[PDB]
């Protein structure tokens, strides 16, 4: 439908993505090395 | 720089593959690893070999 | 390991009677069943705790520390 | 004090700190503490 | 003692035993790969050579493994029980000798050391082997110890037994809907992992193979073995005179719709439709790469010229799948144990073996050529000075794949885990009962109750009843008491045998004859087509027993097809049986006393020509016989032992033949979680949680299977008192009812032993870590987290702990990774405090502590803890036939029964379980055990015999109680008679794991988890359960809904949200942050395991606009 601002078909592909917040992707530090070991959606991000 | 860290990671090999040879346990060679950080950003690896760079880093250790 | 002091259920004591056991064995070699009743061993709750007791203190102390 | 003692040399010393791992009078690594001289209590039940 | 061939057939059953003992296939399958299979590893990877400096050659010439040659002593090697103590790998080096070009001279250097060979104890290279308790008292292992297992790093490993689908076979399916497929798989050692299908498409056979895209029937691909008179292949196929002809009648016309009718045109039809091999030949043929496509496919059988045996295998493989389709009754299971072929540890490290020792010395000619492209040095330059750098890449490799037991290979590139397991020291046959199991491939036949269930032909192959419930129900399996694992010796000179027995070629024989005759296969392939084999196959036994050929050797004859089997392939099952003639057996009691004199082996038994293994497929052919009392003048092979059918871990059951077998099982996966004695030496090894018992026993009735494993010399559980009666309602279905005396007089106190453990760890900065400890207060050492600390910072030796009470204190530099700076300037106050805290609700004490080195210069603290504990209520028991029991109540010894000469009873059972759980065995137990009691002697309980019940009701009837046990006694609480008769004896109840002082966990108010606010799964983790989906649906089922947000949100996941009432969605403190006003605002609470949706599908492009009223004004 219309009379929204975002009724537009051009929404539906990807031009800009938002980052979400790092609450939902937190740095697990496993106390394996003075290093942690980063999730997987930061070292997917990070390459984008 | 990512040449900065190729050849340090080539140098992660070398300094680990004396130590196989002497006995050397591992807190050594990871001890000298920082030896040779800092003599890599002091600008003293350029001009002499890289065997011969890498085995006298680690005997101060 | 070690001779438990008393019976499980009734509790007179046996600790006086593992080497008189031992004893009885050695010299006048005896059946198993008249000895012990010859010893003075009338209930049978009493004849099993002399009857199953493996003996395991012997085969451990063989490890000491102290040579 | 009554220190450490080895495995099977079984020989009472007093292994002064940060200087050695191994016992006298055999090249043996593996040392036992002692039991303490300090009374403890139990209950007979 | 006039002994007689008729019950003492059993003495020879401990002279197997004793010369060949339980552990056989963990000893002598290792102990072959140390002596034979090394030298065949380094001659197939002998003559390393450069491309540069063409003239430099180094040759493999031996391996030795242990000694050297110059001193020729034996070893100075540590000890294993010295080596477990200090987290190392119990090892032996690798020598080999070698020979080079250092130069002007070539030059041969002896004891060149590679690596550190992990081996298993018992061996022939370990100290331990052969030892007469008086070495290995010095050495403080156990002598009842099995051994078998590898101590890598620490912890105490064994590799299990696996099994496959027996390879380099046929098997038959049958598919209802996609049609019936047959497979043959097949894999030599030179990279070769390959598995041929014939699929029957709408009435039309094919070939697929995973190297040719296309699926080609199979009209071509014989005439492309050079048979194409196409009447052959019709008499092949089906022979005369059937409906074959006509169900292969449609096959025949694929042939003549391309037009090849030659051997010329009939192989490059296929080479045109295979996509291989990329050219890695610039010089094509396009005519020859079929030659190599006929080479590269059914791997059983090679070809040089003719082509001949390879082309009719197709037939006999295309044979089957006809006959598949004109009835489908002919198609057999891939369940069957003749179609699995047992794979052990020593034949399965060699593979990853020779897979790793290429991959250490293609990277050595990395290690010189990079040398020998240069001037300067090219003439002094040595190889063997830089054999060290690459010397820890097959320690590292070993020792990583026992450890993590997940085998990476290259060659096959398959990735099989858990191949290792660590043995479960709980019980002794614990122990051992690992040491005998097997872990089966999981084919992802999870719909199919096939492998599932269990087949018959499994009598005296592997054991029956030990088997886990579960999850892991049917896939694990247990070898039996009498079993030997064949092993292949050679296929070449029994071909040379058989022609000597008047047997045909392959190449000569019409197509006529083979029909009618029959066919000897050789491991599924023809090669003599035999007529009338019974004077073939039984000159054959002849031969065998006499001992010209070896003994492993099965001669399975069926007749559904016309065919003879002759196998060779080695890791097969078998059981030995004695040979019977005819209607007299080859029994000679003569022999049998000769034997206990102690001249006569059981080795020679094989030799003279009175025993003989038989493998699973020989047992289609045999008639084996029962007893000695069942002989027919037509019956062969007579049975050694009948109750050699059960498991040394299912052994331990008394009289099992009356009990039933549901209750077998239950038993078996409950007596490997027995608590007794562990070793001899248990009192000075560390292992990590570790139970004993105080004072154990030995059963009453024992069995000839536990005095062959020593069960009793060191026991689990304990014989007691049992009155099976009801008594005040605390057992109502299998509790169990004790008094608080005996448990006082010491009725089975258990104690617990358990390790801890840290390291001292060293940093780049060259700071240790310090044992800094009691800080003082008020003219005193100790604080209530210090009286137990000692002076050294070591926990004192001998006393108790609590809550809190650190009993190692251990400090750490605060610089833990910061750069070393090159000096000493402000180093003096960096340790920072972090002890280990002892937890628990109970008191533990001390019982010793020990500190030493590991195999680097670093050094270990090492405490083991100890308690002990009383058996109050909660604890499981057990009853040896399967019957798990809870203790319910502690009664006093006044308000217990009492018999005539007041013996009061232990334990009380009601006697509600033996109608339903059907368990005979220990109604005739507790007479078997009264009995012996009173005639001071103890009795066998056996399976399939043993004593039996009307010669033992004559003992204690002398004695004068009742004839069958029933005796009557008194009550403790009023004092008069019982209306009944009790029941009465003493039973052997063992106490089992899972005791309640450490399954007792309460989380009120905890620690919550970082990405969800939910607690943590786990009781070491503090626990906080999981209301789960099932439940959520019963809360509704009430219609409350009132708790249901109560226990689902508000003491589990409240959390509270402002959210915007325009553009709907959430903002942090204050904010809307999309329309920042800050105005329309309105503060609810949602779950959080709502609200992070609110993000995470936030995140990706969908926007969940929340649209809000209020809840008043309907
Ligand atoms: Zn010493
Ligand atoms: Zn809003």
């Amino acid at each position: 439908d219309a009379t929204v601002p975002s009724g537009r078909p051009e929404t539906y592909i990807w031009r800009y993505l938002p980052a979400p917040p790092v609450c939902i992707r937190p740095s697990v530090m496993m106390q394996d090395s003075p290093a942690s070991n980063e999730d997987d959606l930061t070292v997917k991000l990070t390459e984008i | 720089l990512e040449s900065r860290e190729a050849t340090l990671n080539n140098a992660r090999r070398k300094l680990r593959a004396v130590s196989y040879a002497l006995h050397i346990p591992e807190y050594i060679t990871d001890a000298a690893f920082q030896w040779y950080k800092l003599a890599l950003a002091n600008n003293f690896v350029q001009g002499r070999r890289s065997q011969n760079v890498i085995a006298s880093c680690l005997y101060v250790a | 390991m070690i001779v438990p002091v008393r019976c499980f259920s009734c509790g007179k004591v046996v600790g006086d009677k593992w080497e008189s056991y031992l004893n009885l064995l050695q010299e006048d070699e005896l059946d198993e069943g008249t000895a012990l009743s010859r010893l003075g061993l009338k209930r049978y709750c009493c004849r099993r705790m002399i009857l199953t007791h493996v003996d395991l203190i012997e085969k451990f102390l063989r490890y000491n520390p102290l040579e | 004090t009554l220190k450490y003692i080895c495995a099977e040399c079984s020989s009472k010393l007093s292994l002064s700190r940060t200087d050695a791992v191994r016992c006298k009078d055999c090249g043996h690594r593996i040392l036992l503490k002692a039991r303490t001289k300090r009374l403890v209590q139990f209950e007979a039940r | 003692d006039e002994i007689n061939t008729a019950q003492d057939k059993w003495h020879l059953l401990p002279a197997f035993l004793k010369v060949k003992g339980l552990v056989k296939q963990h000893l002598d399958s290792f102990n072959y790969f140390v002596d034979t299979d090394l030298k065949k590893i380094i001659k197939a990877n002998q003559l390393i050579l450069s491309d540069v400096d063409p003239e430099f050659y180094l040759k493999y010439v031996d391996i030795r493994v242990g000694k050297k040659s110059s001193s020729s002593t034996k070893d100075y090697l540590t000890p294993p029980h010295e080596c477990r103590l200090r987290d190392m790998t119990y090892s032996a080096p690798i020598y080999v000798d070698i020979e080079y070009t250092r130069g002007r001279n070539i030059i041969m250097h002896k004891d060149v050391e590679i690596g550190r060979m992990p081996i298993m104890l018992r061996s022939n290279k370990c100290i331990l082997y052969d030892a007469d308790e008086s070495k290995m008292a010095k050495l403080n292992e156990c002598p009842l110890d099995p051994g078998g297992y590898f101590i890598v790093n620490g912890t105490e490993k064994v590799i299990l037994v696996q099994e496959q689908l027996s390879k380099n076979r046929i098997i038959v399916e049958a598919d209802e809907k996609k049609g019936i497929v047959q497979a043959s798989v097949t894999s030599s050692t030179h990279e070769r992992k390959s598995k041929t299908y014939v699929i029957t498409k709408n009435g039309k056979i094919y070939l697929k193979h995973n190297s040719i895209a296309e699926e080609i029937p199979i009209a071509i691909v014989l005439k492309a073995c050079g048979i194409l008179s196409d009447l052959e292949i019709m008499q092949l196929v089906c022979g005369n005179d059937s409906s074959y002809q006509d169900i292969f009648a449609v096959n025949l016309e694929e042939s003549s719709k391309l037009d090849i009718y030659t051997q010329q045109q009939a192989l490059e039809y296929i080479g045109a439709k295979v996509k291989t091999m990329r050219r890695q030949k610039l010089t094509i043929l396009q005519e020859g790469i079929e030659a190599i496509a006929t080479t590269v496919i059914a791997h059983l059988t090679v070809e040089a010229l003719d082509f001949r045996e390879k082309a009719l295998y197709i037939a006999m493989m295309t044979r089957r799948v006809v006959m598949a389709m004109y009835n489908p009754k002919m198609i057999d299971d891939r369940d069957y144990v003749g179609n699995k072929r047992l794979e052990l540890a020593g034949q399965l490290i060699s593979l990853l073996f020779e897979d790793l020792f290429k991959k250490f010395n293609n990277d050595f000619k990395l290690s010189i050529d990079k040398v020998l492209k240069k001037p300067n040095r090219a003439m002094e330059y040595d190889a063997l000075l830089s054999i060290n750098v690459h010397s820890n890449n097959i320690t590292s490799g070993l020792n990583r794949a026992i450890s993590t037991g997940n085998w990476s290979l290259k060659r096959f590139k398959m990735e099989r885990a858990g191949v290792t397991h660590v043995l479960s020291r709980l019980s002794y046959i614990s122990a051992l009962g690992m040491m005998t199991r097997i872990s089966s491939q999981f084919e992802k036949s999870r719909k199919v109750s096939g492998p599932r269930a269990l087949q018959p032909s499994q009598f005296g192959m592997l054991c029956t009843a030990d088997t886990p419930e579960g999850e892991a129900c049917g896939l694990v399996k247990n070898l039996a008491l009498m079993t030997h694992i064949t092993t292949d010796d050679e296929e070449e000179p029994i071909k040379k045998l058989c022609y000597v027995l008047g047997v045909e070629d392959i190449t000569l024989i019409d197509s006529a004859s083979l029909h009618l005759n029959y066919g000897v296969y050789l491991n599924g392939t023809l090669i003599g087509s035999i007529r009338f084999p019974t004077k073939f196959v039984t000159q054959f036994r002849h031969l065998r027993r006499t001992g010209k050929v070896s003994e492993f050797i099965s001669i399975y004859s069926n007749s559904h097809q016309m065919a003879v089997h002759i196998a060779t392939d080695g890791g097969r099952i078998c059981r030995p049986l004695i040979i019977v003639s005819d209607g007299q057996s080859r029994v000679k009691d003569i022999h049998l006393r000769k034997l206990l004199d102690g001249e006569l082996d059981f080795d020679d038994f094989l030799k003279l020509g009175l025993v003989e293994y038989l493998d699973v497929n020989e047992e289609n052919d045999s008639y084996i016989a029962l007893y000695e009392k069942d002989i027919v003048p037509s019956m062969t092979h007579l049975e050694i032992e009948p109750f050699t059918i059960l498991g040394a871990v299912a052994g331990l059951i008394p009289y099992p033949h009356h009990n039933q077998s549901p209750r077998n099982t239950y038993q078996c996966a409950m007596g490997k979680q027995a608590i007794g004695a562990i070793a001899y030496n248990q009192f000075k090894r560390i292992d990590t949680l570790l139970y004993l018992m105080t004072y154990p026993q030995q059963p009453m009735v024992k069995t000839k299977t536990i005095e062959l494993i020593d069960y009793d010399k060191l026991p689990a559980g304990q014989n007691a008192t049992v009155a099976v009666m009801s008594y005040s309602g605390y057992d109502i279905e299998d509790a169990l009812v004790l008094n608080k005396s005996s448990i006082d007089r010491g009725f089975g106190r258990c104690e617990t032993r358990r390790k801890t453990t840290t390291v001292l760890k060293r940093y780049a900065n060259h700071t240790q870590d310090i044992i800094g400890g009691m800080r003082v207060d008020e003219n005193g050492d100790p604080i209530w987290q210090h009286q137990s600390l000692g002076p050294d910072g070591l926990g004192e030796v001998g006393m108790k702990v609590q809550s809190g009470q650190i009993y190692i204190n251990k400090s750490v530099p605060t610089n833990s990774a910061d750069a070393p700076n090159p000096n000493n300037v402000n180093v003096q106050t960096q340790y920072r405090e972090a002890p280990v805290i002892y937890r628990g609700p109970e008191p533990s004490h001390i019982d010793q502590v020990m500190m030493s080195v590991s195999d680097n210069d670093q050094a270990l603290i090492k405490v083991l803890l100890r308690q002990n504990r009383r058996p109050e209520l909660g604890d499981k028991f057990s009853s040896r036939h399967g019957q798990k029991g809870v203790c319910g109540i502690i009664v006093k010894q006044e308000d217990m029964p009492f018999n005539d000469q007041g013996i009061v009873p232990d334990i009380i059972m009601n006697p509600h379980g033996f109608p339903s759980r059907m368990t005979v065995g220990k109604m005739i137990e507790l007479i078997s055990g009264k009995a012996g009691v009173l005639n001071g002697t103890l009795e066998y309980g056996t399976c399939f015999g043993g004593s039996k019940l009307e010669d033992m009701s004559k003992i204690l009837v002398d004695q004068g109680f009742n004839y069958s046990g029933k005796d009557m006694l008194y009550s403790g609480i009023t004092g008069e008679c019982l209306q009944a008769y009790i029941f009465f004896g003493p039973i052997y109840y063992q106490k089992l794991k899972h005791m309640v002082l450490d399954k007792m966990h309460a989380r009120a108010r905890g620690p919550r988890a970082v990405l969800t606010r939910q607690p943590t799964e786990g009781r070491s983790r503090d626990g906080g359960l999981r209301l789960g989906e099932m439940e959520r649906d019963c809360v509704i089922a009430y219609g409350a809904s009132q708790l249901l947000l109560e226990r689902l949100m508000i003491s589990s996941d409240a959390f509270e949200v402002d959210v915007c009432d325009k553009c709907g969605l959430m903002g942090y403190s204050g904010w809307c942050t999309t329309c920042k006003s800050a105005e329309n605002i309105i503060k609810m609470t949602i779950p959080y395991a709502a609200k992070l949706l609110f993000q995470e599908l936030l995140s990706m492009n969908i926007a969940p606009r929340l649209r809000l009223e209020d809840i008043f004004q309907q």
